[PDB]
This record gives C-alpha cells, structure tokens and sequence, in this order.
C-alpha cells in the first residue's frame, strides 16, 4: 500500500546477524514502529522511532530512522531461534489518536538452529493405553539433514520440528511417522529422506 | 495495560451471526477493530471513540460494530461469508499515538458443518533405548481425526502448563489429501531428563483443545455433537 | 510603526465529506497572500510577498503549509467523530495567527481559533488551551492536540521563531507601498431625513492611503459638532472610503464647507463649499 | 447566525456618462456562505469581481464586490445578497444622494 517491506521472506542460521528494510510514502509519518509477531500468536512492539533521523536500540534489536528518505531499518545481532517471526513495519500518521496507522505486510524470518552434538537415531515408542499401537521418532540429527514425505498413502510422516530445553541448554531436531499398515517397522520409515549413514537403529 | 478478546478461536457457518468480543479495563476512550490476511498488513474494519460511538474504518463492508460501554467493543456478522475467514485483532488507546493489541482471534467459516469432528488424541511413552542412549527421554502426542484444522495444543505437567523441551508441528497433515473434507492429524513433543520420566509421581498430560460447534449450533446427524471441547491423554513416569 | 501580520484561515465543513479551506494574509491593511481552497499553492499578491526569504525556505515552508491543510482537514472530521452527536454539522472554523511588530527588536505572537463564529482556543506557550467563557467539551479535543507533541515543537517555532523573522523581512520589502500616500478626492450630497423637515448633508470622502483621516462640517472657524463620520469602507485599487454626514434645517445649507484632512494634501486641506 | 450590512459606493464622484468603479461592500454575516450579485436595472451584471473574503477581529465576515459602471438619469444599480440568516433576499439600491 503505502509501506513496503522487504525482503519478502529470509532465512539465516543461529548466531548470524540480520537487516530489515521497510520503505513508505505515508504522508505525514510522525512515527515508524516495529512489530513482532511469532506464528500464531499477536503483536509485540519492539520500538518506536519519532525523530526526523532516529536511532533506537532493544537488546539484540537496533534501528533507524530517515525521514527525508522516509526509510527505516531494523537490525538483529546474533539471532536466536526465537527470533523466528514476522516482522511488521508501521507508520503512524499523526502523534495523537487522530492518526491511522499503516500497515506493512510484514517480512518473515526463518531462524536455522546451531546443532552442537548430533546423535541421529530412530526410536520405537508405545502408546500408554494400547501398548502395541506406537510411534517412529527419527530424532537428534542436524539442520543440514531434511525429512522427505510419506512414499505411500498409508503413512504419515510430519516434517522437522525443532524443541529447546532451555535448562540444559540443549536443542534438537525431531520428526514422527506413523501407519496401521501390517508391514510397518522403524527401519522401514523414514527408508524416504537421506538419512545420515551413522543413524542409530536399536534392535 | 493489556486487552483481551473472546473467544480466541471460532468455527463459524456461512449466513451465521458472529460476534467477537474485545474486553479492556484501560479506560481507553478508543477501540479498534482490525484483520489480518496474508499478502496484506492490518486493515482497519470499525472504531470507536467511546461508549456510544462506532465508526466506519477502510473496510466496513460485512461488518457492524458495538459499543455498549467504555470496556466493550464488539464486531459482528450478521451474515458471515468464508471471505471472512481471518485473524481479528482488536485494540485500545487514549489520546496518545499507542495502540494496545489483543492477542487475536482467528475465526474460520464454511459452507456447512457437516465434516467437524473432534479429534482423537493418543499419548507415546519415550523409548528404553532412548533413555540409556541420551539420558533424555521425549513423549509425543498425536492428535488424529480432526476436522477443521483449529486445534490448539498444549503439555501439562502436574498441571502446570511446560513449554520448554517442547515443540508443535507448525501445521496439522491431511489424513486424505485426496479429499478436499480430509481429517488433520498433529503432534508434538515434550523432552525430559530420564530422572524426571522415571520419577513415578510426575503426571504427564497431552491435551488438544478443539474448536467447533457450539450450543446454538443446529446438529441432525446421528454422531456425538461435535462441540467446541477438550480431548487428553495421560501417562505417569515409570522406574 | 506598528504593523499586526494576520494569517486568517476560514474552514466549512458542510457534512461528512463536504469541507473548504480559504485562508488571506494581511499586514496591516494589505494584502500580501491568497490561498484558495482550488489552489494547490500559495498565491503571491504584492511582488514582495516573499519578503527576505529564499526560495528553498518558501518552498519548504510552502510545502508544510500543504500538508496541513490536508491534516487539518481529516483532523476536524474526526473530532467531530468523538464528540458527536454532542456536536454535529455544519461547522465553522477560523483561525487567526501572527504577529504584531514593536519599534524595538520586539515582537508578540498569537494564534487563536473561533468556532461556529466564537473565540475558544488558542495556543500559548507550548500548548493549546482554551479561553474563558469556553465550553467544557472541548477539554477532550485539546487533551488530544496536546498530546502530538510533534505539533507543539512545530507551532513553537512558527510563532516564537520564523513568524517575526519572517515579517521583519516583509516590513523592509515593503516599505512605500506601506509608506505610500494617496490623495483623497472629496464630493458634497444631500438626502431627506426621516424627520418631518430636515435634510441630511453627506461629505463623500475616496481615493485616500494610509487610514488615518480627519473629515469635519466647518461654517467658517466652527467646527460643526453634530458631524457623525461614517465607518472606513475600502476601495478595489487599497485606497480608503469614509462618508460624514450632519442633520440641518431646510435652509441653513447657508455658507457650509466640507473639510478634509490627510497625511497626503501635505497640510493643504481640501475644503469644498456648498 | 448574523445578518449582512450592505453598504453601496461609488469610488470616484458620480458625473452623468463617464465611467467609474461601483462598490458593494458586505460585511458582518456569519456562516461565511453568501451569494451577491450586482444589478443593473435589476439584471446580473457579467463583468463583476470579487476581493478574497476576509474576516474582522470579532469574527466577522466581509467581502468587496465591484464592477465597472457608468451612471445617467434612468438607469438603476443595486446589490442583490442572499444568506442563510434572511428570510428573503436583501437588495439595496445605489443612489448618489
Ligand atoms: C507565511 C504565509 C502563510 C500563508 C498560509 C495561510 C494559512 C495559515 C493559517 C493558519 C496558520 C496555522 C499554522 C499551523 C501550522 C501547523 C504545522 C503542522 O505541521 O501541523 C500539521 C499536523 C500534522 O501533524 C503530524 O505531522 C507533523 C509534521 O508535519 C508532526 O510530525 C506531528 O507530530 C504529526 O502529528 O496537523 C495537525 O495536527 C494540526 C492540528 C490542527 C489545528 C487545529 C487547532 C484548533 C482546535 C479547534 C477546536 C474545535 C474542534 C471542533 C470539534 C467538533
Ligand atoms: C516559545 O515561547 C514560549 C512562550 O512565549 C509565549 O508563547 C508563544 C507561543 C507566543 O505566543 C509568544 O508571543 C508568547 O510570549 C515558551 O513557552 C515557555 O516555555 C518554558 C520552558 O519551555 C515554560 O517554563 C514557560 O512556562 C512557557 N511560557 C508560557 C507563557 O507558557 C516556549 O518554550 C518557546 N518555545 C520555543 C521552541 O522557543
Ligand atoms: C477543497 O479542496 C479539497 C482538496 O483539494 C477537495 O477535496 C478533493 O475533492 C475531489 C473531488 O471531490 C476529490 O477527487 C479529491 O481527491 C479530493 N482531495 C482531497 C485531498 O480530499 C475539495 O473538494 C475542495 N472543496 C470544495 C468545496 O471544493
Ligand atoms: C454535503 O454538503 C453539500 C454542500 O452544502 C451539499 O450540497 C451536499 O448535498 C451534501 N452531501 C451529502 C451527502 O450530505
């Protein structure tokens, strides 16, 4: 509309930094604010620039303002899982409650977990109340691998998910197939993606 | 200085009123009603400068607003559409350029009823091999056979809610591509230390809260009414 | 010695859609600038309407002026909005802001809003408020342009700032047309009064700049006291006009005279007999 | 809601068969919408001009109409002015004295 974003989408690793440019043509901008929002959830304001050339800074989080260029920046340093979101650019066009404000349509950004030990496996677990009614957990392994969908209609297999126990500051990947189908065994899921050679299958 | 909305989630019918609640206790003059789609920012649909006023914002259409009391501010459907299909988010402020936002309400409507089903949720127990291998232990929860695909799911620990080890497919699978009406299966993980899972008084609970019908809802089929509920499985950590 | 610089605004706002903005600027009794709510800018009505600024400070100042007249606009719509339906439409809004200029380096500013044809609010020192006799509602939309501090900062520097600045420019591009003299030129006439045997004698005085001017009936060394001087009216072409009109009996036109005094004659009245 | 003053003059001393400036002068009327025509022998003049409107220190409002003119015996000018505080539209005739 009036406030554009870019780019439209990123994707970086753990650690890395990150630049976000919003442009506008919102005319007056008395204030330029930037949103987080993770997936699901609402808006988190991150800061609010109001200066004719501001520079505000939020933790890891710094910014910019120009006015004349009427551009705005957003840097991230060091960038954690958990700043995978969208990242919202708005413009506000008076400095009261008279004034709309102008949407952004936001920049996603995919944040690539570091895997410090890889221990690739694939597990058996049962179901607590029918015991032989289970699960395939291919578990441990690092960013570089990619889980591949189900080959057959029968099976389901979920895509790569990643869970931090924030304690032990531990992180790992994990993915999940299931199937009623009679022949169905740990080794055989998962027979789909390029698994590590090295991935542990217990008898 | 926050703002809530009701409900958070809402399967609704084609040519059903809806309405969705917004709730401060700011003392906010003004209110805000907007949506969010894709490929777009927030477009402003009604607002409000106190208790007695509503006003038109960009995109009426579709849309009356409420305004009974300095608190409430409500959005309604006389006749919803599945074009209004969206996330709603509300928002107060006094006369200063900040606008407070409620945490959203993400509302769904379709041609008919007649597929809503309530899932079926199973609870996986972590593996010996796992345990002696990593001296971690996951459980994993598959919730299955659901219909739409507004679940919301959340890990319980001697109920309390757990969020660290934890993680949610970001989107359900289809059960049956095939079909355009196909089922939602979901899952998720919960990791612990092996000493916390072979603790027999840790209670273990995965529930999925589902969203659906509601009471004013008119169900002629024979099943079970598949009302807007909670479904869990549970299990205790074993030595 | 003492010009007043007026920036007079005058805003209708007829309905929901419906509004207008005209504004003219005056020092003293000149005209120096027209806006028309048609016009995307600012018109020039005396060649040195720009006074001592530069072109990049008129098209900067130019330009924030634009954008306001836009801002005012939606600004007022949605005032209305809040307060209604404690106040609704038509409304009338004026504004007038400037400055007055003293012989010393010396100077005051004012900014001051009527509506609906009522002097309410003003802006005083770093905020608006409003004046006495004004009503209470009009807390809620001052609380409101109060909080734009972006705003405040901006009206600060116009009126303690750019304001006097600006004039003192315009005061030395402007001198003699300012300073310029203009002869009157007198005529004598005569209609009945509503009394039932009188007749009414009228001094039509035109032609004549700056303002200040002295018209009395004279029958000799008398100066005839039942003289009522009519209010200052203007001319098309910035020259003055003034009638004086005296009650006499039908008879005693006898030996009367006009007499008209200006800065202009250089001390040469004009005086007409009848 | 105020009701105009109309005040009609001439510029230059009338004189039968030469052309002068005719003003009318309105003043003192709110709201500040107003419609005035000059008159000749009761028809619209075409070639009539307005000043910018302007406003008093009490809030008033005043605008200067004028046309160029030339008098005799027969002829009659007026200002036409009609506004939302009459009931009916005001004339008032110019008249030399
Ligand atoms: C030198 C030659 C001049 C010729 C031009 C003639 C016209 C001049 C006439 C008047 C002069 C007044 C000067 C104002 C300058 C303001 C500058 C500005 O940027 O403001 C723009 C602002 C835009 O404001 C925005 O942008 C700014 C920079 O542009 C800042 O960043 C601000 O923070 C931001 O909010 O618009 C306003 O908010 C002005 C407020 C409107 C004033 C009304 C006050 C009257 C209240 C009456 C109460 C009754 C309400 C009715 C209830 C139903
Ligand atoms: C500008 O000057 C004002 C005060 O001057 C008056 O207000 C102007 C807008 C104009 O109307 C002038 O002719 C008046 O003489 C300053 O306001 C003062 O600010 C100080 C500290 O900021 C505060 O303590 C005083 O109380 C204020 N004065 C009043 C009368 O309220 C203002 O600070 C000046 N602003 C700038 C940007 O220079
Ligand atoms: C006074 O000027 C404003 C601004 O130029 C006019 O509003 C415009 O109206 C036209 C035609 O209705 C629209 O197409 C423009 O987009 C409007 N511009 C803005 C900024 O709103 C308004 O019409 C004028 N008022 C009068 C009485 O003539
Ligand atoms: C709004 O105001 C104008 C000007 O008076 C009027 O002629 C017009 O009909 C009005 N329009 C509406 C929609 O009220």
């Amino acid at each position: 509309t009036q406030v554009e974003q870019s780019p439209q989408s990123l994707v970086v690793r753990q650690g890395e930094n990150c630049v976000l440019q919003c442009n506008y043509s919102v005319t007056p901008d008395n204030h330029l604010r930037w949103f987080k929002q993770d997936t699901g959830k609402g808006l988190v304001s991150l800061t609010v620039l109001v200066d004719q050339k501001d520079k505000t800074s939020n933790g890891r989080y710094s910014a910019t303002l120009d006015k004349d260029a009427k551009h705005s920046t957003l840097h991230i340093t060091a960038t954690l899982l958990d700043d995978t979101a969208t990242y919202i650019c708005v413009v506000g066009d008076r400095g009261s409650a008279l004034g709309r404000l102008h949407f952004g349509a936001g920049t996603q950004l995919i944040v690539i977990p570091d895997i410090q030990n890889p221990d690739p496996a694939v597990y058996q677990l049962r179901d607590s109340k029918s015991s032989d009614k289970s699960v395939c957990l291919f578990t441990d392994f690092d960013s570089q691998t990619n889980v591949s969908q189900s080959k057959d209609s029968d099976v389901y297999i979920t895509d790569k998910c990643v869970l931090d126990m924030r304690s032990m500051d531990f992180k790992s990947n994990s993915a999940v197939a299931w199937s009623n189908k009679s022949d169905f065994a740990c080794a055989n899921a998962f027979n789909n993606s390029i698994i590590p050679e090295d991935t542990f299958f217990p008898s | 200085a926050a703002v809530t909305q009701s409900p958070r989630n809402k399967v609704a019918v084609t040519g059903g009123k809806v309405t969705l609640s917004c709730n401060q206790t700011n003392n906010h003059n003004n209110m805000y009603w907007y949506r969010q789609d894709t490929g777009h920012g927030l477009r402003l649909i009604h607002y409000s400068y106190g208790a007695g006023s509503t006003e038109k914002g960009d995109i009426p259409d579709g849309y009356k607003a409420s305004r009974p009391s300095q608190e409430n501010f409500s959005l309604i459907l006389e006749l919803a559409t599945p074009s209004q299909t969206s996330v709603y988010f509300c928002a107060s402020g006094d006369e200063g350029y900040t606008q407070y936002f409620g945490p959203g309400t993400r509302l769904l409507v379709l041609e008919d009823l007649r597929n809503v089903t309530p899932p079926k949720v199973s609870l996986f127990e972590p593996s010996k091999a796992e345990i002696s291998h990593t001296q971690k232990a996951t459980l994993v929860c598959l919730a299955t056979g659901f219909y739409p695909d507004h679940v919301e799911l959340s890990w319980w620990v001697n109920g309390k809610e757990v969020h660290s080890g934890v993680c949610t497919d970001p989107q359900p699978l289809k059960e049956q591509p095939a079909l355009n009406d196909s089922r939602y299966s979901l899952s998720s993980r919960l990791r612990v230390s092996a000493t916390f899972w072979q603790n027999p008084r840790n209670h273990f609970r995965c529930q999925v809260q589902f969203y659906g019908l509601s009471e004013n809802d008119e169900w002629t089929q024979d099943r079970a009414k598949p009302v807007t509920q909670i479904v869990s499985a549970e299990a205790w950590g074993r030595a | 010695k003492n010009y007043t610089f007026r920036c007079l605004q005058m805003s209708s706002f007829a309905n929901r859609s419906w509004s207008r903005t005209d504004s003219v600027v005056w020092l003293g009794d000149l005209q120096t600038h027209r806006w028309s709510n048609d016009s995307a800018t600012i018109s020039f009505t005396k060649p040195w309407s720009q006074g001592k600024l530069s072109n990049q400070q008129w098209e900067k100042l130019q330009h924030m002026f634009q954008v306001y007249r836009v801002s005012f606009t939606r600004d007022i719509q949605e005032l209305v909005k809040m307060m209604s339906p404690k106040e609704d439409y038509p409304i009338e809004i004026q504004l007038s802001a400037g400055c007055e200029m003293y012989p010393g380096n010396a100077s005051e500013s004012f900014l001051h809003v009527a509506f609906q044809g009522k002097y309410v609010v003003r802006f005083w020192g770093t905020s608006w408020q409003t004046v006495p006799g004004a009503p209470s509602w009009l807390d809620l939309p001052i609380k409101v342009l109060n909080a734009d501090q972006g705003t405040s900062a901006t009206v600060q520097m116009l009126l303690n700032d750019t304001c006097p600045l600006f004039v003192r420019g315009l005061l030395e591009a402007g001198k003699s047309d300012l300073e310029k003299q203009e002869k009157p030129v007198a005529w004598l006439s005569s209609v009945p009064s509503s009394a039932h045997g009188h007749r009414q004698l009228v001094c039509h005085v035109s032609g004549f700049y700056p303002k200040p001017v002295w018209v009395m009936w004279m029958r000799g060394d008398q100066e005839q006291q039942g003289t009522h001087r009519g209010d200052f009216l203007p001319n098309a072409d910035e020259t003055w006009y003034l009638q004086a009109t005296l009650d006499v009996e039908a008879g005693e036109e006898a030996g009367l005279a006009c007499r008209v005094k200006h800065s202009s004659l250089g001390g040469q009245d004009i005086i007409l007999y009848w | 809601q105020k009701t105009p003053q109309i005040q009609v003059y001439s510029r230059h001393p009338p004189e039968n068969g030469k052309p002068n400036i005719l003003n009318c002068y309105v003043t003192q009327f709110h709201p500040p919408h107003i419609e005035i025509q000059m008159l000749k022998n009761g028809k619209k003049i075409p070639k009539v001009e307005m000043s910018d409107m302007s406003f008093s220190k009490d809030w008033s409002f005043y605008i200067l109409a004028h046309t160029e003119f030339t008098p005799t015996e027969t002829d009659t000018y007026a200002c036409r002015v009609k506004h939302a505080s009459m009931a009916e539209p005001k004339t008032v005739y110019w008249d030399r004295d």
